[PDB]
């Protein structure tokens, strides 16, 4: 005889796992995270995330965090905005953390749902539509701070060289840095000088994030940087991604989570398309460009496979790209990315894929 | 050009209709409503993203308010993702990758539209 | 301009049809799509959460849905409900609490019905023990379980009595239930065996007349239940099939796979060739039209891979449905005439219904 | 072979095969719960020529898996023979009734 059993853990090691956040925009109340093995394309499991879920994996690899909204009767009744903590290996629900009813409802940019480098606090974007940043203490299972200093700013860029620090992009074209105390309350803050012109050269919010600096690309193909090796962030730019030939064909960036940095080499990866003009900033990639951030010059270009979003794994030297439904796995140990495989039908409507963390 | 209710439905239900120039979502006029009326049983958003669209028929620029209708599950029809003059969340009211139903009594997103405010 | 709500459906009631979209791929966001059958225009929709069922009140004023909620969708307390919605505004009015055992399953008509006088909703329960639930619409109350129907399935109202219905039982007979004015069982009766459950199982979908109902079997036989008198009189089988039909193994297949045009006595049935064990839910190769008086076939037309149908007595129409597309037929003469197809009416629907016109 | 609707065991499956959903034919994907009740099929094994009883348990409490949808109907019967019937959610009695995927559990020879 056979017996059906539950209680099982994911069949593949953590190090093989990726997380495809499927918004299922056509039926956005049944968004979910699909868990895949990037080495062979196998579907490993999933986590339901109700209306417009967001997802991240804990820095220690042990837990999955989701953020979502419920109502008592879905389309009517009382609203509950929550963070949920799930076990990463069992893909089971463990804890709900109550949020104020203003968590960001929107497309899955990384910077809307992040955590401190030390993993002790979840850092999330609120919009009521007034903006602020919310802080959740994971251990306590509590919402502990509301950073109103961040009004008029958007998205969270953690600083990997500090335990509980992050930046946000503000309407003045500068960056606000927030350093949290060990209680999750703001311990200090600082504001940079203006980095970019909001009106003349808007940047994409997606950072190409190094340990001690972040690069940003603009609608017009320029690059800006924020160096946070010290307590005060130093900002610079623009330099152009484009040479004269590139300019002749109106190449510009486009996508959502559209950039990545390979920290060991300084290579930055950007989705690009020709015939850029007003309104093309979210167009699929015609190409992926590989930029040497030290020399400020392109080193390679490859077909983009209509990708919109990417993510990088530092330790295995991989880049994933995602066109909404399919995930492409690339080896980036050398300057030219090599396509290893495509996982077809990984999602119906995903703009975000993430690796399971292995760094700790 | 300024009166969609007088135009051919196939024209207004298209993502290239001039006033739909920063729409992210399902056009309410394909969902049992019109360009300026929510489908039955869905509620207008009190807030919206905004922006200007050029009217090629009369050659003028117009201010558009992109309100959502809310409180019903996704319409699913006539999905558009046009981005003329759309900007990221640090210019929040020009941004269309957020749910402008976010402050409604029920935030479930149903459909979107493009409400003519006036000359730019 | 100003965006307004509070609007009614744009086309009149007599133009409306209700396509119950299970959205099986995302079954927690099932919904009813309202269409105009005269021109294919989408008119509106009613959300119905997990595996909704739908009917329209006999008086045409309200839409009744049946669904299941949980506090957190995939966890938390279960609420099974009937909801009353206004037909013209497509707005929620009232929730009626059910015991947590309403049938979860595909959208056969007979799982969610009402008495002829419209005073009671009559629904199928399964815990998995089966019973029939009675809801008093005016009071907004669940009356009680009809436990006498244990071992039976589906609800066939008797259109010649105000609050009587039948159900098909595991002994191959019909149980008739007569309700009192309070919705409780006043009397009941069991017919003799109508069909052999082992040797000639019937499809549950009735071809329903004012005082009798016809049923088709897995092997193309027809049975009837006449409820013109005190007790149900049962008869059958007669075969749908001639020698040439039998030689090519024509059998019925579908879900809501039959209809009756009451004025003519024509029965409509989805059929396919090369019948064998396991083909009873195959899409229609053809629609056959039978005269139930003469017991002869009077037409056969292409099936358009249809699986479910419904008949409007008042306008002499038949709708068919293949899962996603609705076909509109004029059946005022023996050969049905195809008027139009409404493409993309649903992602996964096995049930379409007209808005009632008249019917007293 | 097991992830195909033609696999001999799957002869009365209406749903998504759990073996395509991070589980196996006899194990629920992580975080989904077995149904204590099921519909039953009798399926023919093309290898040994024998018929076997299969218990079609669902895994429950997660939203639809969406992969390897099958709708096979060998010996399936309507709701008046309830435990042979597969147009109902065999998650109906679980703590959470949301349907995730369907398994094909070998009980034994017919
Ligand atoms: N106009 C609204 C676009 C939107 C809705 C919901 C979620 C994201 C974006
Ligand atoms: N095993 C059957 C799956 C199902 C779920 C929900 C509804 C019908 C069928």
């Amino acid at each position: 005889r056979e017996v059906l059993t539950g209680g099982h853990s994911v069949s593949a090691p953590q190090e093989n796992r990726i997380y495809v956040m499927d918004s299922v925009f056509m039926h956005l109340t049944e968004s979910r995270v699909h868990v895949y093995d990037y080495t062979n394309g196998k579907f490993l499991g999933m986590v339901p995330t109700a209306f417009n879920g967001h997802v991240q994996v804990s820095n220690d690899g042990k837990k999955i965090y989701t953020m979502t909204t419920y109502h008592e009767r879905i389309t009517r009744g009382k609203r509950s905005d929550v963070v949920e903590v799930w076990d990463a290996d069992k893909l089971t629900f463990e804890k709900e953390i109550s949020l104020p009813p203003k968590r960001v409802q929107g497309l899955n940019y990384d910077g809307l749902f992040r955590q401190t480098t030390d993993g002790k606090f979840i850092v999330l974007q609120n919009a009521s539509p007034a903006t602020s940043i919310g802080i959740v203490d994971v251990a306590k299972g509590d919402y502990v701070e509301d950073v109103t200093a961040a009004a008029g700013c958007w998205s969270v860029i953690p600083q990997p060289n500090r335990p509980r620090s992050f930046m946000t992009i503000c309407g003045d074209g500068g960056l606000l840095t927030i350093n949290l105390g060990e209680d999750g309350k703001v311990a200090s803050q600082s504001r940079s000088k203006q980095m970019f012109s909001v009106k003349d050269d808007p940047i994409f919010i997606a950072p190409a994030l190094d340990k001690d600096k972040a690069h940003f690309v603009s609608y017009y193909g320029n690059v800006y940087s924020a160096d946070f090796s010290g307590d005060e962030v130093k900002v610079d730019g623009p330099w152009s991604l484009l040479n004269d030939e590139d300019k002749a064909k109106n190449w510009v960036p486009g996508g959502y989570n559209l950039v990545g940095l390979h920290r060991a080499s300084g290579r930055m990866y950007v989705f690009m398309h020709p015939d850029g003009k007003e309104g093309t900033h979210k167009f699929p990639a015609a190409e992926i460009w590989v930029m040497d951030t030290k020399t400020k010059q392109r080193v390679a270009r490859i077909p983009g496979r209509d990708a919109l979003s990417m993510t990088i794994d530092q330790q295995r030297n991989l880049m994933l790209t995602l066109d909404g439904g399919n995930v492409n796995v690339y080896d980036i140990s050398q300057p030219e990315p090599k396509l290893l495989r495509t996982i077809e039908g990984a999602a119906e409507a995903s703009l975000q894929v993430q690796f399971h963390p292995v760094g700790g | 050009s300024l009166n969609p209710d007088l135009a051919n439905e196939d024209e207004v239900n298209s993502c290239d209709y001039w006033r739909h120039c920063a729409v992210d979502g399902f056009l309410c006029s394909c969902c049992g409503g019109t360009t300026t009326t929510c489908p039955p049983g869905s509620t207008p958003s009190p807030i919206s993203w905004i922006g200007t669209c050029h009217n090629p028929h009369d050659g003028k620029d117009y201010l558009i308010s992109y309100h959502d209708c809310c409180g019903k599950t996704a319409c699913g029809r006539c999905q558009c993702n046009t981005q003329t003059r759309e900007r990221p969340g640090y210019e929040f009211f020009l941004h269309n990758d957020v749910n402008w139903c976010m402050a409604n009594e029920n935030s479930t997103f149903h459909c979107t539209t493009s409400v003519l405010v006036g000359l730019a």
